[PDB]
């Protein structure tokens, strides 16, 4: 069925859920968290 | 909407508002419905100029919503301003339902003719007989006789059979119907006796 | 004309209704 | 036909006979050639320019006299004229600020639901320029967040005329809504906490709430009726209706043959 | 008189036709169940 | 010669046979189900109409030279169908026109002979018994003249032919066909007419005249009964109310006609999409999201139908205001090209606290957002971000000092934090409680138990459903 709505205007890793840039990798954050105390 | 004018109690404005409004009720049929109290009030009080006109627009709005009982009531109240009309879907629908209400009322009252019959608003006859006359502007339409028997009215029955072409084949047709497919003896014998008299 | 068709429609409608009630009852007893 | 076009408006308009002049105008316009029609004519166009101007003055006099029903009536009529099946309508200079004032009225009388649905018609004049429309939407945005003090800070900046007749009512409604949000079951709350809130005079309006609302008027130890609510669902007897339901299931397990 | 009452006696029977039209089929279904 | 003469043999054979036998079988079935089984709603009539809507429409746009489909009109132009020889000779005329077209050049229409192929078609002792055939063969010529994709010298003809067909069907239904209910087809006709009116309102003024005509059209329905008639007229009219005149919203809110329960499933999706749009624009968000999701799964099963894209571009904004979307779940192969460029950048900005990036994306894609007719986002989404933060705080902590949320939600002050949390609780996003004494915010009581009177309230609904389904199934079993 046609609705006259003119619809027409990379990795197979699947869902990525939610990733947000942390920049510091865990190794850096914990590596220098320990230094404080 | 133009109800913005009905807000004012000046008598000159009111009728201009109603006259302008009933010209557009169909496009804005539902929109109006949040105002029917105002129109009903302006119908109920005495001394307005066109109380029938308010009754008419009320009937139109309630016919939109299919509240046929109340459209019927206000159409009775709307008087000749409505009743004189004769060719539209709206009028034909509400006159059909009026015929229905009338015939059922008649059938009900016919079981207790001795008294305490519920009142009949004479406007019901004022519409029914008008339709009967339409069924008289014609040579011998069978349907006229049909409604006649269905409404227990021997008078218009007789007037129709004697009027027009009183071909005895037609009264043999009437006897055939009386015998073939009706059974309430107390009405049967009455119809049969008026038929023997006319014969 | 139309009066006869109207009346006959009414009659056959109600009569098939009667048959329907009959059939329901006979079902109920045959099950027992 | 030019019934005192600028009789009492250019210099000062305190007249109450202006009401009688408007009455005559409304009695005369109903007999004008075209009001309902939309096909139009140049003469009709003149009749429409006239009707628009007179309705504008009627609405502004309404706000000047602080009448509400006349305000809403005139505004409905004018808004029916402004948008319509016929809208050739060379631009009128009062359209923007009057419409903004209409939006202020709609916001003040706590019809926020009907606020946005009127804002669909304006494609670009509501953001880029035209301060008159900018003001009410900005105030609405301010009052959508819990921010409140900024409203009272920014009250003293109105691009059009005073229009205070609505701004006072808006402030009162905001006050009473904020009060209602602080719905308190406990009858005892420190009145000084309310004193921090924008209630202003310590007992002038505290008595007003005290007469009907709970707590005390500036006590700092409120005593009154409590708004605590308990479900009281201890009763284990919905038996009369639950039995209905069960019998109904038995009803539709049978009677099909 | 130019089809005085053709819009009556005609819109009145259409519902009758539809009702009986479906109800006969329902009756035949019940017939089959009882027989088996 | 090598491109016209050599490509002529292949084309002529297929339209000569397959289309003709198609419409032959469809007309035969229509005649059979109109003659017997007056309750002919359940038949291949609807399937035939759907197939004609789907298949025959797209096979050709040009006037179909060599008298393959343009010849059907000169075939059936003279039809009597009074008795056995008349109908047999009309079928023989169809066959002979096909044979002549495959042998020689049959009758051709030069963009002006369609009226004589339409006037004479209803002339020459035409048969009323095939009123549906008249409608079908009159509407099919519309689509060629409609889907000519030229919009020159055919839109006006489209409008005139549409008016002709509308008048014909109105006069036909003025007799109130008995035991036939041609409305089962008429609806499609109606939709078709609306099509050209939109095309007309794409080549000329909008469909307000159509609006009046269709108010009359549904009024003449809803009186006797409803058979798929009003179920189409309602969504047609509120489509036009919202068609670039969508600024009108106030009215349709009072369209209080009940929507018929038993409708074609495809239409229910249009109805629920428009109901969702109207609910969300006037700021109700509870019902809007649930009814829109109910719409999406109602009838999406097709290979990229197209408006699913739009419902997704709405459900994302309408539920952004209240929570979180499936952030990466729904960006798959069909929608990926559009949704991703603006909406993904948005929801990504929204979860983060970057206001500047929000402004950047808004500046970049405001034109696209307005083109879609969903520019509510700036109106409310920009100023309702803090709601999500409050929701997260509700989900994690259970007892917190309100002096801490300020540093957690960058409000910089505790009192306005009290105000905003109180507003949130009143709005019902969270049911926490506040100790107005020492900056104490506490969650509600623990979840009491999940097995006291709240469960069985659901099982009652499921029984209602299941027993209803079984009864519906058993009733309509084996008609003969």
């Amino acid at each position: 069925m046609s609705e006259k709505k003119q619809p027409v205007d990379w990795d197979d890793d699947n869902v990525e859920d939610d990733f947000s840039n942390q920049l510091r990798a865990e190794l850096e954050k914990h590596g220098y968290k320990m230094e404080t105390s | 909407g133009i109800i913005s004018l009905l807000d004012e109690d000046e008598p000159q404005l009111k009728e201009f508002a109603l006259h302008k409004l009933n010209a557009v009720v169909n496009d804005f049929w539902a929109e109006i419905s949040e105002s029917v109290d105002k129109i009903e009030v302006l119908y109920e009080d005495e001394g307005f100029r066109s109380r029938q006109f308010a009754a008419l627009v009320a009937s139109k709005v309630f016919y939109h919503l299919g509240a046929f009982e109340e459209s019927l009531n206000y159409a009775l109240g709307a008087g000749d301003l409505f009743n004189v009309n004769d060719n539209s879907e709206y009028v034909e629908t509400i006159i059909a339902k009026c015929i229905d209400h009338y015939t059922k009322q008649c059938v009900e009252n016919a079981d207790l003719p001795e008294g305490e019959k519920k009142p009949i608003d004479q406007r019901l006859e004022g519409i029914v007989n008008k339709m009967f006359q339409r069924c008289l502007d014609d040579h011998k339409y069978k349907q006229a006789i049909g409604i006649a028997l269905e409404t227990r009215r021997l008078d218009v029955f007789e007037k129709t059979i004697l009027e027009s072409n009183d071909v005895p084949g037609m009264l043999a047709y009437s006897l055939k119907l009386c015998m073939s497919l009706m059974q309430n003896k107390q009405f049967r014998n009455k119809v049969l006796r008026v038929l023997v008299k006319i014969y | 004309d139309l009066y006869s068709r109207y009346k006959k429609l009414q009659q056959e409608l109600e009569f098939l209704e009667v048959q329907e009630e009959y059939i329901k009852d006979e079902q109920k007893n045959l099950k027992k | 036909m030019y019934e005192q076009l600028k009789g009492e408006w250019n210099r000062k308009s305190p007249n109450l006979s202006k009401c009688g002049e408007e009455l005559g105008r409304l009695k005369l316009v109903l007999l004008e050639l075209n009001f309902l029609p939309t096909t139009g004519t140049k003469l009709t166009k003149q009749q429409l320019i006239l009707a628009r101007d007179i309705l504008e003055i009627g609405a502004q006099w309404s706000i000047l006299r602080k009448d509400i029903p006349s305000f809403e009536r005139y505004m409905a009529q004018l808004k029916c004229y402004y948008f319509d099946y016929k809208e050739q309508l060379p631009e009128s200079a009062y359209m923007h600020q009057l419409l903004g004032l209409n939006l202020l009225f709609l916001l003040s009388q706590n019809r926020v639901a009907e606020f946005h649905t009127e804002l669909e018609r304006l494609p670009a004049k509501d953001i880029q320029t035209n301060v008159y429309i900018k003001h009410p939407v900005s105030l609405e945005q301010y009052l959508m967040e819990g921010s409140y003090n900024k409203v009272f800070l920014a009250k003293g900046n109105i691009p059009a005329e005073s229009y205070t007749f609505f701004i006072d009512i808006l402030l009162d409604t905001i006050r009473d809504e904020i009060a209602g949000c602080i719905e308190k079951a406990y009858e005892k709350i420190l009145f000084t906490e309310a004193t921090r809130i924008l209630f202003f005079n310590t007992p002038k309006k505290m008595t007003d709430y005290a007469k009907k609302r709970g707590w005390v008027l500036g006590p700092n130890n409120y005593y009154s009726f409590a708004s605590q609510q308990q479900k009281p669902e201890d009763t284990t007897i919905p038996s009369t209706e639950l039995a209905k339901q069960v019998i109904e299931y038995a009803r539709q397990l049978e009677m099909i043959v | 008189a130019g089809s005085g009452l053709r819009q009556y006696y005609l819109s009145k029977i259409e519902e009758l036709q539809l009702i009986v039209n479906d109800k006969s089929q329902n009756l035949r279904r019940l017939q089959a169940q009882r027989n088996e | 010669p090598p491109g016209g003469g050599e490509q002529e043999p292949p084309p002529p054979p297929a339209p000569q046979d397959v289309e003709m036998k198609e419409e032959a079988a469809t007309g035969g079935g229509s005649t059979g189900e109109a003659d017997g089984k007056t309750a002919a709603a359940a038949a291949e009539h609807s399937q035939r109409e759907l197939d004609t809507v789907t298949l025959e429409d797209i096979k050709e746009h040009v006037k179909q030279l060599e008298k393959a489909v343009s010849g059907k009109e000169p075939r059936f132009v003279l039809r009597a169908l009074r008795m056995l020889p008349s109908t047999s000779r009309r079928l023989n005329h169809y066959v002979l026109y096909k044979a002549v077209q495959g042998f020689f050049t049959s009758n051709n229409a030069t963009r002006d002979f369609l009226l004589p192929f339409l006037e004479e078609p209803m002339d020459t002792e035409a048969d009323l018994q095939f009123r549906p055939r008249t409608g079908k063969a009159a509407s099919t010529p519309l689509l060629p003249e409609v889907e000519a994709y030229l919009q020159l010298l055919v839109v006006i003809f489209m409008m005139n032919s549409k008016r002709y067909k509308e008048a014909q069907k109105i006069s036909d239904d003025l007799m109130q066909k008995i035991s036939t209910q041609n409305r089962r087809a008429l609806d499609l006709v109606a939709a078709k007419c609306y099509y050209y009116h939109a095309r007309v309102y794409e080549f000329l003024d909008k469909l307000d005249v159509v609006r009046s005509f269709l108010h009359a059209r549904l009024r003449t329905a809803t009186l006797r009964h409803d058979a798929d008639g009003q179920a189409t007229l309602l969504n047609l009219l509120l489509r036009n109310y919202l068609h670039y005149s969508l600024y009108d919203q106030a009215e349709k809110l009072v369209s209080k006609s009940v929507f018929p329960e038993q409708a074609n499933n495809n239409e229910w999706a249009r109805y629920l999409y428009y109901t969702g749009r109207i609910k969300a624009i006037q700021l109700e968000y509870s019902e809007a999201r649930r009814t829109m999701t109910n719409a999406l799964r109602k009838a999406p099963q097709h290979t990229a139908v197209g408006f699913k894209q739009t419902v997704h571009k709405l459900l994302i904004v309408v539920e952004l205001l209240l929570g979180e979307i499936p952030d990466r779940l729904q960006f798959r192969q069909p929608s990926l090209k559009r949704s991703l460029m603006p909406y993904f950048l948005l929801t990504q900005a929204v979860r983060t606290g970057n206001l500047a990036k929000f402004n950047q994306v808004l500046d970049q894609f405001g034109e696209k957002f307005q083109a879609d007719g969903t520019y509510t986002l700036i109106i409310r989404l920009r100023h309702n971000v803090i709601k999500t933060g409050v929701r997260m705080i509700s989900l994690s902590y259970s007892r917190i000092s309100l002096a801490d949320i300020a540093q957690k939600l960058q409000l910089d002050s505790p009192e306005d934090a009290e105000f905003i949390v109180a507003k949130a609780i009143r709005d019902g996003v969270i049911e926490a409680s506040i100790n107005h004494e020492k900056g104490y915010v506490q969650s509600k009581e623990m979840i009491d138990i999940y097995s006291t009177r709240e469960p069985q309230l659901a099982f009652h609904q499921r029984i209602s459903f299941c027993l209803d389904i079984h009864n519906m199934s058993v009733k309509a079993m084996r008609f003969p």
